[PDB]
RNA sequence: UAAGUUCAAGGCGAAAGCGAAAAUUUUCAAGUAAAACAUAAUUUUGAACGAAAGGGAAUACGGUUCCAAUUCCGUAACCUGUUGAGUAUCCGUUUGUUAUUAAAUAUGGGCCUCGUGCUCAUCCUGGCAACAGGAACGACCAUAAAGAAGCCGUCGAGAGAUAUCGGAAGAGUUUUCUUUUCUGUUUUAUAGCCGUACUACCAUGGAAGUCUUUCGCAGAGAGAUAUGGUAGAUGGGCUAGAAGAGCAUGACAUAUACUGUUGUGUCGAUAUUUUCUCCUCGGACCUUGAAAAUUUAUGGUGGGGACACGCAAACUUCUCAA
RNA sequence: AAAUUAGAUCCGUAACUUCGGGAUAAGGAUUGGCUCUGAAGAUUGAGAUAGUCGCGAUUAUCAAUUAACAAUCAAUUCAGAACUGGCACGGACUUGGGGAAUCCGACUGUCUAAUUAAAAC
C-alpha cells in the first residue's frame, strides 16, 4: 500500500540454518509466481535474476541497483523505471550507469542489480480526475495535503 | 411483537455479539449468542479448502478427535490430493533427471 | 443495441472532467477490465487484481504486469534485448 | 510397446499410500467388471526400513531394518510407473485375488515381508527400499 | 388481568378480497412507479425461469434434443418469447417443420 | 440431555453403577420412560409395550432409588 | 496485542531532565528423559503497559423477591486443570473338541513321532479413488493452515416476525344483521440420528452438427454433458431433555381451614428487497482492505514402545468416574 | 414572505452540448366507486388391453400426450370494457412553478462553533 510497484515474495533456503528465508523483492515486469530467481555472481542474464554489475553486457537494462555494494537495493525501484549499464571501465572496476533522472552515475562493479524493468509501469498516465481519488492515493502515504497555496 | 433486549453488557454490534432470536418453552422470544464461524484448513498452495476435516474453531480442536482433523494420507490436512500428486511426480522426475545428468 | 455513440466505458463519469481526460483515461480504462488470454494455459482469464499485478482464475498464476496493460511494450522490448545479450554472452 | 507390465516398480499417487513405492503382482489390463477400468494389484511398502550404521549392535540393528508392506488393487490413473523393475521377488505364486477374505490378507502380507526383507540384505532393489521424499 | 383490546382484521380482509378482483388498483390508486410496484428485474427473472424449466422439461422427457434446446435457450434470452405458451407454440411447429424435413 | 439408550441391556448396564443414583420413572399414555440418573448424564430408555415396562420396573438394583412421578 | 506509552546506559544535558525514544547494553535472549581432545547444538528490537466496542476456554431453561438474578432455586448441560477406572495385540497349538475347531484384531515357514520340536511375526483397518472408523508413537526441529477481518452488491437456505385458511377451548357484539369478531394454540442449552441448499472433488467416459448453465456470466480435450460416489451434518425435520413436563389458555372442586383435579396445546399454505444468520457469485480501486497470544495438521532425523502358546497395555487424540 | 406546481400512467419534448447530456425540458391527456373480462404460474401428467384366485385383493406396458390434455393449487401485478355521483377522484397525507439570458466558480467537496457559506479555500 502506497508503493505503486508490486512486490514479490521469494523463498530462498538458508545455507547455514535450516529454515526458509522469505524475501520481499521489487517486481521485475514479467515475474510470475512459480518461477525461479537466481541471485549470485554466476547468474545468467535473464529477468529477474540479480547479479553483480560486472557480469552484465553494456546497454543492459536493470532495476533495484545497489548504490554502495552490499546495501540491498537502493536505485531505480519505483514503477516503470530502470537503469542502463552504459560502459564498464574494466579495471579500476567502476561501471557507469544511467539513472532514471537522465543523470549518469558511476557505481562500482561488485554491487548487484536485478535485470529488467520494474512492474507496474506506467501508472502516471491515467488522470486522477477526482479529488477523492487523490485522497485515496495519499491516505496510504502521508499528510501531503490538499496543498493550500501560501499565497492564499 | 415482544421486543428484545440484550443479555450482555456489550450494547454495540460487533463481530462477537452475534445473536439469534429463540423461542423458549415459556413463549419468550429471547436472544441466543452465536460464536464465530468454524472453518476448515486450506491447501498449502492452492488456498482452497480441504475436505475430510470438520469445520473447526481454534479452541475447539483440543476437544476434537484426531481423525476429525486429518484425511488419512501423506500431507493430509496440509495439501489437496491433487497438489500432493503434483509433488510426488515432481519429486520423482526431478530426482530422475539427477541421475541421467549424473551418468 | 449500442447505448453510447462515442463515450463507451467513460459514460460512467458522464459530463464530469472534460472531454480529453475522459478520452485519455478511456484507453486505460478498457485495457484494465479487459480479459487478456492467459499465456500459461490459454484461457481468456488473465484479469487484473491490483495495479501492476495480473492473475489467472484457473491455473493459479499471478504475474507482475503493467498498470493497465498486461504486458507493456516497453518491457517486451527488454525481454527481447536481454535474450539477445544472453545469446552473445553465454555461448 | 506395453508398459505397466508385471514386475515394474510403480509409485502410488492417491489414497493412504501416496508416495509409497510398489511392485506390481498381477495386472488386469482391460478391466475385470468389478473395477472395469485398467487397474493392477500392487504389493508395496507402508513403512520403510531405517538405516543401520556400524555402531548399532544387533537388536537395535534388527529394529531399524523391518518392513511393513501393503496389498492394494489400484487404478492405472492412481499410479506412476518407473523405469525400475523388481527382479528377485519371484514367488508371487499364490496371491491372485484372494485378498477379499480378511485373514488371508494377513497370511499373505506377512508373506510379502518374508521376501521384502530377504532382499533387504542382500541389498538389491536399493531404490525400492529408499524413502524418496515425495 | 383486564382483556386485550380487540383489534379486528375484518376490514382489511374485506379489501384484500376485493383486490383479488381488482377493485382499488387504478391510476388514482398508484403511488409507486410500475417498477416499484412490480420489479422488472424480478418480472424478467421469473419469466427466464419459467422458460428454462420448460425447456429442461422438454429436453429431458425425451422430446427435443440438445441441438434445438441450446438454440432455443439462447433465443429465450431475448424477447422472441414473452410467455411459455408462445414458446410451446414455437416448439410445436419446429417439430412439425423438422420431422417433415427429416 | 445428551443421551438415550435405544437398547434394553445397555440401559440396565447403566444401573449397576457407582453413580446412577435414581430412576425417575414416568408413565406416559403410550410408553413409560426410565430415566436413570448418573453423574452427567441422565439416560432415558423409552419402552412402548406397556407390559415388559413392568418387567423392567423389576430386575433393577434394590438400593437404587426410584421415583414415580405423578 | 494495535496505534502508542513508560522505563532499561549508546548517549546527552550544569542539572531537572530529554514536550530523548532511548532500542540502549561484556556472555545483554533461549534450550535441556541434558553429553564427548569447548560440557555441546541455537538465538541481542531489551522490558512492560495500552481495547469493560478488536482478538479471546465454558449455560441454558422454568421458578422465585418489598428490593438481585444467564449470579439464588430446581432442572438439564458445559469448560478448564489434577488424579482414577474401563477400553486398538484375548493366536495356528490344542482345553470344550479325533483334524474339521472353539475360547478366538490372530500366523506363516520348514521339517518333525505329529508337534508342545524348531523358526518367523502385531506402533490398527477399509475404499479404485475422493476419503472413512471409537481409539491406533504432543519429546524437539521444520513447514503449512486456523485465529485473520474492509466496503458495495447478490441466486439460494433457515430463523424470527407478520398475514391467510381450517380444527379444539374461551371471550366480545347481537333491536337488526354477522357459520361472526378476538385471544392464545409454546418447546431453551446440550446431544444422538437421518436427510439438503449449494459448492468443490473422485471414478467411468470422451464432447463440433459444440454443449452444460446463470437474474447476471460462467465453465469444458489443462477433460464438458452423462451416470454413480465423497466431503462440507451450511442452514432443517425425528428422538432424547419434555416427568400427558414445564409453560400458557381454559372446565370444575376445596373457606386463611397451609390443596388436590379433568381437559387442550392440531393441521395446512403465504411473502417477508424491509429483519437476522448461512451459503453462493460478482463488482469499485494510481484506495487491495490489522497484529499477537492461542490452536491444529503434516513432515523430518534420532529416540522411545512392542515379544504369544500370552500376560499385557496405554501423558492413552476413545468411554466414563472422583 | 406567501401562493402556484407536485404521486403515478401515457403521449410529447427546443436552443446549445465536452455527445455523457440538457430533461421530470417545455406541452398536454388519464386517475374514484361498482360489476365483470383478458393475460402473466406451480405440482402430481394421464396410461388405454386376460383373468389365476375367488369384478375383489397378490395383479401389466414402448409411446403418443398437443395445441387450451384434464383437475387441483398458488400468489399477486398489468391491460380492457360496461354502468355509475356536485367532477368532488394522487379527493387526507406524502408531494418540482417554468422559461430567455448576463457575471463568477468547472464539477461533488471545504470554511470564519456564537453576525459574512461566497465569487473564498
Amino acid at each position: 500500500p502506497g508503493r505503486g510497484a508490486p512486490l514479490a515474495v521469494v523463498h530462498f533456503r538458508d545455507p547455514y540454518r535450516y529454515k526458509i528465508r522469505k524475501e520481499l523483492f521489487i517486481a521485475p515486469e514479467g515475474m510470475h509466481t512459480g518461477q525461479f530467481v537466481y541471485c549470485g555472481r554466476k547468474a545468467t542474464l535473464q529477468i529477474g535474476n540479480v547479479m553483480p554489475l560486472s557480469q552484465m553486457p553494456e546497454g543492459t537494462i536493470i532495476c533495484n541497483l545497489e548504490e554502495k555494494t552490499g546495501d540491498r537495493g537502493r536505485l531505480a525501484r519505483t514503477s516503470g523505471n530502470y537503469a542502463t549499464v552504459i560502459a564498464h571501465n574494466q579495471d579500476t572496476k567502476k561501471t557507469r550507469v544511467k539513472l532514471p533522472s537522465g543523470a549518469k552515475k558511476v557505481v562500482p562493479s561488485a554491487n548487484r542489480a536485478m535485470v529488467g524493468i520494474v512492474a507496474g509501469g506506467g501508472r502516471i498516465d491515467k488522470p486522477i480526475l477526482k479529488a477523492g481519488r487523490a485522497y485515496h492515493k495519499y491516505k496510504v502515504k502521508r499528510n501531503s495535503w490538499p496543498k493550500v497555496r501560501g499565497v492564499a | 411483537v415482544q421486543r428484545l433486549t440484550l443479555r450482555r453488557r456489550l450494547s454495540y454490534n460487533t463481530r462477537s455479539n452475534k445473536r439469534r432470536i429463540v423461542r423458549t418453552p415459556g413463549g419468550r422470544l429471547v436472544y441466543q449468542y452465536v460464536k464465530k464461524n468454524p472453518t476448515v484448513p486450506r491447501c498449502g498452495q492452492c488456498k482452497e479448502k480441504l475436505k475430510g476435516i470438520t469445520p473447526s474453531r481454534p479452541s475447539e480442536r483440543p476437544r476434537m478427535s484426531k481423525r476429525l482433523k486429518t484425511v488419512s494420507r501423506t500431507y493430509g490436512g496440509v495439501l489437496c490430493h491433487s497438489c500432493l500428486r503434483e509433488r510426488i511426480v515432481r519429486a520423482f522426475l526431478i530426482e530422475e533427471q539427477k541421475i541421467v545428468k549424473a551418468l | 443495441a449500442k447505448r453510447t455513440k462515442k463515450v463507451g466505458i467513460v459514460g460512467k463519469y458522464g459530463t464530469r472532467y472534460g472531454a480529453s481526460l475522459r478520452k485519455m483515461v478511456k484507453k486505460m480504462e478498457i485495457t484494465q477490465h479487459s480479459k487478456y488470454t492467459c499465456s500459461f494455459c490459454g484461457k481468456d482469464s488473465m484479469k487484473r487484481a491490483v495495479v501492476g499485478i495480473w492473475s489467472c482464475k484457473r491455473c493459479k498464476r499471478t504475474v507482475a504486469g503493467g498498470a493497465w496493460v498486461y504486458s507493456t511494450t516497453a518491457a517486451a522490448s527488454v525481454r527481447s534485448a536481454v535474450r539477445r545479450l544472453r545469446e552473445t554472452k553465454e555461448q | 510397446r506395453k508398459i505397466m507390465k508385471q514386475g515394474k516398480i510403480v509409485i502410488v499417487l492417491s489414497g493412504r499410500y501416496a508416495g509409497r513405492k510398489a511392485i506390481i503382482v498381477k495386472t488386469h489390463d482391460d478391466g475385470t467388471p468389478e473395477k472395469p477400468f485398467g487397474h493392477a494389484l500392487v504389493a508395496g511398502i507402508d513403512r520403510y526400513p531405517r538405516k543401520v550404521t556400524k555402531k548399532m549392535g544387533k537388536n537395535k540393528l534388527k529394529k531399524k531394518s523391518k518392513v511393513k508392506p501393503f496389498l492394494k488393487s489400484l487404478n492405472y490413473n492412481h499410479l506412476m510407473p518407473t523405469r525400475y523393475t523388481a527382479h528377485d521377488i519371484s514367488f508371487e505364486k499364490l496371491s491372485p485375488k484372494d485378498l477379499k477374505d480378511p485373514v488371508k490378507r494377513k497370511t499373505h502380507r506377512f508373506q510379502t515381508r518374508v521376501k521384502f526383507e530377504s532382499v533387504y540384505k542382500e541389498g538389491k532393489n536399493k531404490w525400492f527400499f529408499q524413502k524418496l521424499r515425495f | 388481568k383486564k382483556p386485550v383490546v380487540v383489534h379486528s382484521r375484518y376490514r382489511v380482509r374485506k379489501n384484500t378480497e376485493a383486490r383479488r378482483k381488482g377493485r382499488h388498483c387504478g391510476f388514482g390508486k398508484r403511488k409507486g412507479t410500475a417498477n416499484a410496484r412490480m420489479p422488472t428485474k424480478l418480472l424478467w427473472m421469473q419469466r427466464q425461469r419459467v422458460l428454462r424449466r420448460l425447456l429442461k422439461k422438454y429436453r429431458d422427457s425425451k422430446k427435443i434434443d440438445r441441438h434445438l434446446y441450446h438454440d432455443l435457450y439462447m433465443k429465450c434470452k431475448g424477447n422472441v418469447f414473452k410467455n411459455k405458451r408462445v414458446l410451446m407454440e414455437y416448439i410445436h411447429k419446429k417439430k412439425a417443420e423438422k420431422q417433415r424435413s427429416k | 440431555m445428551p443421551r438415550e439408550i435405544k437398547e434394553v441391556k445397555d440401559f440396565l448396564n447403566k444401573a449397576r453403577r457407582s453413580d446412577a443414583r435414581a430412576v425417575k420413572i414416568k408413565k406416559n399414555p403410550t410408553n413409560t420412560k426410565f430415566k436413570i440418573r448418573c453423574s452427567r448424564f441422565l439416560y432415558t430408555l423409552v419402552v412402548q409395550d406397556k407390559e415388559k415396562a413392568d418387567k423392567i420396573k423389576q430386575s433393577l438394583p434394590p438400593g437404587l432409588q426410584v421415583k414415580e412421578v405423578k
